[PDB]
């Protein structure tokens, strides 16, 4: 049981010990006002706005921090608490500056709405205010500190979630100034979240600076496509444009937090973009033309070729509907060269047995763990929120992390197990120092990235890991349902690809250099015209001409994640649905729409003609993808282990350093990210 | 700053001018485009700094209830100077 | 009086405009200032109510005395920032006086 | 919180500026309920049933 | 007296809308997510029912945002979810329902910030 | 003409799919060894009636509804697909 | 204004203008904003 | 005594509660949920079958001579399965008082008409049919009033767009005021104004 | 199930009223093309009547059918009388709206709509 009967305005409610008054009242529906407490940060009763009387006690108590005692009535709308709130608002708004029309958190200010409900309507303040020196953090966070209410909701984030500890308070009295004592670029992969944390507009975003206002904005609940975390997101528009990004609340992923890319990379969706189908003319130059011309060229060339001479590279910012469409359209000209830019070993179960290329634990499952073992990853600069859940666990459920790779800051101490993949065998033997620690563990999880598998020994590394993992389950009998092996991706359009049946890598294309290439969103530089036949026909179905468009004989402008309803499977396997926010520009269209139109121009005329039909087709191939937000429990890891122990490929005597080593390498890893002024500014700041 | 483009159109303080191939230049045929010659950027630049004695002062427009809300500006920095959000006047202390 | 543009794109003249006549699109000016890149008024939607000038916190947009601005084209009655600033630079000698007379009531 | 403040009070006080802002952008959040109120308009009973 | 009508309640022949906005259209039933700027949650608590967005475009005169659909600024509110499914099935709209997202309860402690052994010992105050 | 993909669809807890799990844990390794280049996709869900799709050269897909089957009959029908 | 004249300002118009509705030098509306969605300019070389 | 707030009495509240008990116990076959508000406005809620008897009672009864129809509204609430809340505001002129009788309806659950009691209800029932789509039995005319003749739609329904589905303009090809579909040069800008804070705890909905 | 009627015990007794209404329209068209000088032939007017009837043939609820009959009687009243003008009647024909393309590839060539 271990329960407690508590009353709230008389009404009874049953809550555990260790709770507080704010949570007790939330169980009823009342939320007490607040400026310091967040529900994800350490408590600090510094605003003194959460003040409520108890029915017979002589004074008021901090409802954010006072734990609730047996036999209490919490009086929220009593005159004592209302007097307290009115006084606290008086004090807060005393030195606050009349900058509400300037301030970008204008129709978004908790101080406003709390003055409007829980506060007086008049100033009896007849003295001069103060004014505080402002700080130049960086190209994102615009500090105007004449209006900070000294709530410390930012230092706690920076210390407990970002793990930075470069933000504090200087002095005392009114003269206490939040921030650094020095000039320091607070430049982290979780830094734009302070803009949502700070209820006041003491710090805002520079890209959104002075642009729009919250009532103007329509809000479409979409998802992210930068990383494979699946961070739920709100895209805010204003008269057909995109103004800013914001987080959504999902507790299994994006725990109210998002990375700085996916909230300062929307700038890239309006630069170096594709708006018209372009075809190659007599002089060998691209020229804007119609849709019919381009699709007729493509289909004319397509009717001729059949089989090995038709390939496809899906990379990065690609749907699952587009993948299914291109897959069907190449199967119906009997070609199977459906490939993805990033390698994953096929030397065992391969893309069969979903458990092998998946976070078989959950991102929430990291909380229910005692040891974590990172291999070939820098989870900070790829899936940053996964590292954030790791740190949350590191704090509130004392966790010991290991690392195999290069020594790099993760925001916590990580027990560096050298730099080599022979240590995997050393562990699987049973002799390493780490097994003394791991035998005590009852719920571990190794998690290997899709950045060590891009090497020429990915299959061997996976076999070593699976062997180690099975010997680990043998050593520590964990459970009948606890997963230990996990795969971290950094690409949104990879899990759906491998689900549908795409073959990871490029090696089939180098093996059988085709006379065609469809290069779907493949603005990476893996394949080039120096590797392909003489008189090759490359068509690029995408956006953001970076390196994949200029090497193409025709172009088919596609749409971005902000501009189409689509599905993107994250690392866990959770399929998540985008919602159309803004239509794509020029003569740009959806991807699967283009493939179906090309098909009708040719003689295949694929059966489906709308979006529900393509979703049902996705059901036919992999029915995990129409299951939105419904994570599915895979199995059959033993089978993959038996099927992967068979092959025998040595592991090199080579260390494994990740590509994203410093923060310099984090802000530009994409097309949208590479075509962007804000990310370039952050790079300019870090490297100078 | 009413420099023109090579297409002959005046350019606004919001640098706006239509491209040469933009067909929307028709509407200025037998007509013109209204543009204000008095740019506020150059004008408020044509305004000196008001030196003061204190580290913290206030700013309204100058009429009181006819200007803008009272705001306070800190003048502890010496390399640069203060600036009002509403107006664009500047202040410094000796 | 310094010639500085008085609007700051606080974007509530269009919040309250009960005809949805006003649009604003705002940016920093390269001086580092909250200012507009757009201020349009469809004067064929305006109802001449005064809410915008009694909502502006800086006395930037006003509703002046000119009632003799009839036109032979619909497109002329769709204003922008430059036309409104022309009006202001034209009618300041009147509007300043009207404001001086009417304040202490508003 | 219902009727806007004086033009000078919203230029020296922060509270009254907040209230100006919310009144002139959002409104004042009348409670739920309903009424029928009638007056003698010069034609007759001018009535309004608000919800 | 009474009647035994079996078939699905259908109203589209009464509503006076075109076939286009009935069949082509898609509907999102949901509780809106809280604005992460404000810590308030009253803008939640009511199931809403929005429509799919459509092409907006720059008006060639002034640059205003134009439309060709009237359901753009469309929002309804329902105290529950089955009410919304009912209204949509009744008016002939294909719907996608996003389930209710509730934050996890959490164990707060102001004493964990001053521990002897744990990592919750915050270096600040 | 020739076979290009098989893909198996099943459930984790529903008993009608029982027979496919046993078939997998028994014969999947031997089958992959027999056909290593060939893929066979195994995608499971909460509540779906089992299937067994097979894709030949063109977009020629053919199914058998193996709901409430044994494991030996699953193997027999799968060999019928292969042959 | 011969006794209580108005304030002098650098930006006030000196010469008034009557109503211009059908003449030239009348008013024509236009978007004061700029290009938002920039296009991709392809290269001027082949391959 | 407080100036800013509105004065308050109790005798009107008590009178109207008494009359509510009166109607409730005199007319139980139909009556539901009598209620009196903070502002003293009596408000009786009625089963749709009880419309003529209740209205005839309040018109012709001696202690209730509600023989003047002020309004006859409707209110669309898409949530509840019986959408349209229909309202009957009345006054007496003998007791200097008002009352409000309420019923409910749906798209396919119409109501008897009231011209047999209040002839004033003719054009109001026509307006309600036009605006919300509530058919009224044994009505003489029951055609539109306010909408154009060739008009499909019940505009004041909450699921109806503000701007509509058709737009008019003259065409020289046919020399008529044709009706094209709707295409606006400026989309109506929906503003999200509601604050995320409980302003009135007295109306707090529990889960 | 278990709902009230309006004017119709069943669907056949509603089709009765439907046919009465079709009859009234068929007998009214020649008078409407004459009274207000429409520039169409009686054949295509009656074809329009049958078209706007078969626009709602999928329905099976008697109550919906009765309401449609009511609205048809309203429009017939408006048309028998000259409360509505040539504009309103020729509104039915859509003599200015280009045909919505009922094909995929045309929609793809113009617009993002399905
Ligand atoms: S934070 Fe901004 S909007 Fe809120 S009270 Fe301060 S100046 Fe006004
Ligand atoms: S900057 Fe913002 S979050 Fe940090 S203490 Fe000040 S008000 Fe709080
Ligand atoms: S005119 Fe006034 S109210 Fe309108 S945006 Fe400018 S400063 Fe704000
Ligand atoms: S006066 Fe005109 S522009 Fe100003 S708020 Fe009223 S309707 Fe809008
Ligand atoms: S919310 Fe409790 S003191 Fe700040
Ligand atoms: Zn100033």
């Amino acid at each position: 049981s271990n329960l407690i009967e508590v009353f709230v305005d008389g009404q009874s409610v049953m809550v555990e010990p260790g709770t507080t008054v704010l949570q007790a009242c939330e169980k009823v529906g009342m939320q007490i006002p607040r400026f310091c407490y967040h529900e994800r940060l350490s408590v600090a009763g510094n605003c003194r706005m959460c003040l409520v009387e108890i029915e017979k006690a002589p004074k008021v108590v901090a409802a954010c921090a006072m734990p609730v005692m047996k036999g209490w009535n919490i009086l929220t709308n009593s005159e004592k608490s209302k007097k307290a709130r009115e006084g606290v608002m008086e004090f807060l708004l005393a030195n606050h500056p009349l900058d509400c029309p300037i301030c970008d958190q204008g129709g978004e200010c908790d101080l406003q709405d709390q003055s409007m409900m829980f506060g007086s309507d008049r100033s009896r303040f007849l003295e001069g205010k103060r004014a505080v020196e402002d700080k130049n953090i960086g190209p994102l966070v615009k500090t105007i500190m004449t209006r900070c209410i000294q709530c410390t909701r930012c230092i706690r984030f920076a210390s407990e979630i970002a793990g930075v500890d470069d933000l504090g308070t200087t002095g005392r009295g009114n003269d206490m100034q939040v921030g650094t004592y020095i000039e320091k670029m607070f430049m982290s992969e979780l830094s734009g979240n302070v803009i949502d944390i700070c209820p006041v507009g003491a710090l805002t975003s520079k890209p959104y600076a002075f642009t729009a206002r919250p009532w103007e904005t329509r809000k479409t609940e979409s998802i992210d496509v930068m990383d494979a975390v699946g961070s739920n997101i709100v895209v805010s528009t204003r008269t057909g444009e995109v103004m800013r990004i914001l987080p959504r609340m999902h507790e299994d992923i994006n725990e109210e937090w998002i990375s700085d890319k996916t909230r300062f990379a929307y700038d890239g969706l309006k630069r170096q973009r594709l708006t018209e189908p372009m075809v190659r003319n007599e002089k060998g130059l691209l020229t804007y033309t119609s849709w019919e011309d381009a699709l007729s060229r493509v289909a004319g060339m397509l009717q001729n070729f059949e089989g090995n001479a038709v390939a496809a590279i899906a990379g990065g910012l690609v749907d699952a509907e587009a993948l299914v469409a291109l897959k069907d359209l190449l199967n119906k000209v009997d070609s199977d060269n459906l490939c993805t830019e990033e390698i994953f070993p096929t030397e065992g179960a391969g893309t069969d047995l979903r458990s092998n290329y998946l976070l078989n634990t959950t991102i929430a499952g990291v909380e229910e763990a005692d040891v974590v073992l990172l291999v070939g990853t820098n989870p900070r600069f790829e899936a940053p929120l996964f590292n954030a859940r790791i740190r949350k666990s590191w704090l509130h459920n004392d966790l010991k992390v290991a690392l195999i790779g290069s020594p790099v800051d993760l925001t916590y101490r990580y027990d560096h197990l050298g730099d080599s993949p022979k240590i995997l065998q050393d562990i699987a033997s049973g002799r390493h120092s780490f097994c003394e620690v791991l035998k005590d563990a009852k719920k571990p999880m190794v998690v290997l990235g899709s950045s060590a598998l891009q090497r020429d020994d990915g299959a061997a590394i996976l076999v070593a890991v699976s062997n180690m993992v099975q010997k680990i389950r043998v050593t520590t009998g964990v459970a009948a349902e606890w997963k230990v092996m996990n795969i971290l991706h950094r690409i949104a359009s990879q899990v759906a690809a491998l689900d549908l049946g795409y073959k990871p890598g490029v090696e089939a294309i180098r093996k059988n250099p085709p006379k065609m290439l469809f290069l779907l969103g493949a603005d990476g530089g893996c394949i080039t015209r120096q590797d392909l036949p003489k008189d090759c026909f490359i068509v690029y179905q995408g956006h953001h001409g970076d390196v994949g468009a200029p090497m193409a004989d025709v172009i088919l402008p596609g749409a971005a994640y902000t501009e189409k309803s689509a599905t993107y499977v994250n690392t866990e396997g959770r399929a998540q649905q985008t919602k159309v926010a803004v239509t794509p520009p020029g003569l740009a269209r959806e991807d699967w729409k283009i493939i179906r139109a090309l098909s009708e121009i040719a003689g295949i005329t694929l059966p489906y003609d709308t979006l529900d039909q393509v979703r049902n087709r996705l059901e036919e191939v992999s029915p995990n993808l129409v299951r939105y937000d419904d994570i599915e429990e895979t199995n059959y890891f033993q089978q993959a282990s038996e099927l992967a122990k068979l092959v025998n490929q040595e592991v090199l005597a080579d260390p494994l350093v990740p590509p994203q080593l410093t923060i310099k390498d984090f802000y530009m890893t994409d097309s949208i990210s590479r075509a962007s002024q804000t990310m370039a500014k952050c790079v300019k700041a870090v490297t100078e | 700053g009413v420099q023109v483009s090579p297409s002959g159109e005046k350019i606004t303080h919001t640098g706006q001018v239509y491209d040469e191939k933009d067909y929307r230049r028709v509407r200025f045929v037998d007509r013109q485009k209204e543009v204000n010659e008095n740019f506020a950027i150059d004008l408020i630049a044509q305004q000196p700094v008001n030196e003061v004695e204190h580290r913290i002062i206030a700013c309204d427009g100058g009429g009181g209830a006819l200007g803008h809300p009272k705001v306070y500006i800190n003048l502890d920095k010496e390399t640069k100077t203060g600036t009002c959000g509403y107006c664009g006047l500047q202040f410094k202390q000796h | 009086p310094s010639g500085e543009e008085r609007c700051i794109a606080c974007k509530l003249c269009e919040a309250i405009c009960p005809a949805q006549a006003i649009t604003i699109e705002a940016e920093p000016r390269a001086d580092g200032s909250r200012r507009t890149t757009r201020y349009d008024i469809d004067m064929t939607k305006c109802i001449y109510c005064g809410f915008c000038q009694e909502a502006c916190p800086v006395d930037a947009i006003v509703e002046g005395p000119n009632f003799e601005f009839s036109t032979e084209t619909h497109e002329e009655l769709l204003y922008n920032k430059e036309k409104l600033l022309n009006n202001g630079d034209k009618w300041e000698a009147e509007i300043a006086a009207n404001i001086q007379a009417d304040y202490l009531y508003r | 919180k219902v009727s806007p403040p004086k033009r000078a009070e919203m230029k020296t006080s922060m509270e009254s500026l907040i209230h100006h802002f919310k009144l002139y952008t959002e409104g004042y959040q009348v409670p739920p309920g309903a009424t029928y109120t009638a007056i003698e308009a010069p034609k007759g009973e001018f009535g309004v049933y608000l919800v | 007296q009474l009647i035994t009508v079996d078939e699905k309640l259908d109203i589209t022949t009464l509503t006076g809308v075109p076939e286009e906005h009935i069949k082509t259209r898609k509907v999102r039933i949901f509780v809106p997510a809280r604005n992460n700027m404000q810590s308030g949650v009253n803008n939640t608590k009511k199931w809403k029912m929005e429509f799919d967005t459509r092409e907006r475009w720059e008006n060639p005169l002034m640059g205003w945002a134009s439309t060709a659909d009237p359901l753009s600024n469309m929002v309804l509110t329902f105290s529950a979810k089955e009410d919304a499914i009912a209204f949509a099935e009744k008016n002939g709209w294909s719907y996608d329902v996003e389930e209710k997202k509730v934050p996890k309860p959490k164990s707060k402690s102001y004493g964990a910030n001053f521990s002897w052994n744990k990592r919750t010992r915050v270096s600040t105050k | 003409l020739g076979l290009r993909e098989i893909r198996v669809h099943l459930c984790q807890r529903s008993p009608g799919s029982q027979g496919v799990r046993d078939f997998i844990v028994q014969r999947y390794v031997e089958l992959k060894k027999a056909h290593p280049n060939l893929p066979i996709l195994i995608r499971e869900c909460s509540e779906v009636q089992p299937k067994l799709w097979a894709r030949y050269a063109f977009g020629q897909e053919k199914t058998v509804s193996l709901n409430n089957l044994s494991a030996d009959e699953v193997t027999r029908a799968m060999q019928n697909v292969l042959s | 204004p011969t006794t209580n004249p108005p304030t002098a300002r650098k930006f006030i118009w000196t010469n008034h203008k009557f109503n211009v509705s059908a003449t030239p030098e009348q008013y024509v509306p236009y978007s004061t904003t700029r290009k938002k969605i920039h296009e991709w300019v392809p290269p001027s070389t082949p391959y | 005594k407080r100036p800013t707030v509105r004065p308050r009495s109790d005798v009107t509240h008590k009178q109207l509660s008494a009359f509510g008990e009166y109607v409730a116990e005199i007319l139980p076959k139909y009556v539901q949920q009598v209620q009196v508000s903070c502002l003293d406005e009596l408000e009786i809620c009625i089963h749709p079958d009880g419309v003529i008897p209740t209205l005839t009672f309040l018109r012709d009864h001696t202690n209730a001579q509600f023989k003047s129809l002020a309004d006859l509204t409707a209110v669309d609430v898409p949530t509840r399965q019986n959408r349209f809340e229909i309202v009957y505001n009345l006054l007496s002129l003998r007791f200097n008082s008002r009352i409000r009788v309420k019923t409910y309806a749906d798209e396919l659950t119409p109501i008897d008409s009231i011209v047999s009691v209040h002839i004033a209800a003719n054009w109001y029932e026509r307006e309600v049919w036009d605006m919300f789509g509530v058919f009224f039995f044994n009505h003489p005319d029951l055609r539109r009033i306010l909408t154009d003749y060739g008009f499909e739609g019940h505009p004041f329904r909450k699921d109806f767009p503000l701007t509509g589905y058709v737009e008019l303009r003259y065409d020289d090809e046919v020399k008529r005021v044709v009706a094209e579909p709707v295409e606006l040069a400026q989309e109506f800008r929906k503003f999200d104004l509601n604050s995320p804070w409980e302003a009135f705890p007295a109306y707090r909905q529990p889960p | 199930t278990s709902v009230k009627p309006i004017f119709s015990r069943d669907l056949n007794e509603a089709k009765r009223r439907v046919r009465e209404l079709y009859r009234a329209w068929y007998r009214e068209v020649p008078n409407t093309v004459h009274l207000m000088q429409l520039d169409i032939t009686v054949k295509q007017g009656r074809d329009k009547v049958r078209e706007m009837f078969m626009k709602n043939a999928h329905v099976t609820d008697p109550r919906v059918v009765d309401l449609l009959v009511i609205k048809g009687k309203m429009e017939l009243q408006e048309t028998i009388k000259v409360w509505k003008q040539r504009t309103h009647v020729m509104r039915f024909f859509h003599e200015t709206e280009t045909p919505r393309p009922k094909d995929f590839l045309s929609k793809f060539y113009m617009g993002h709509d399905p």
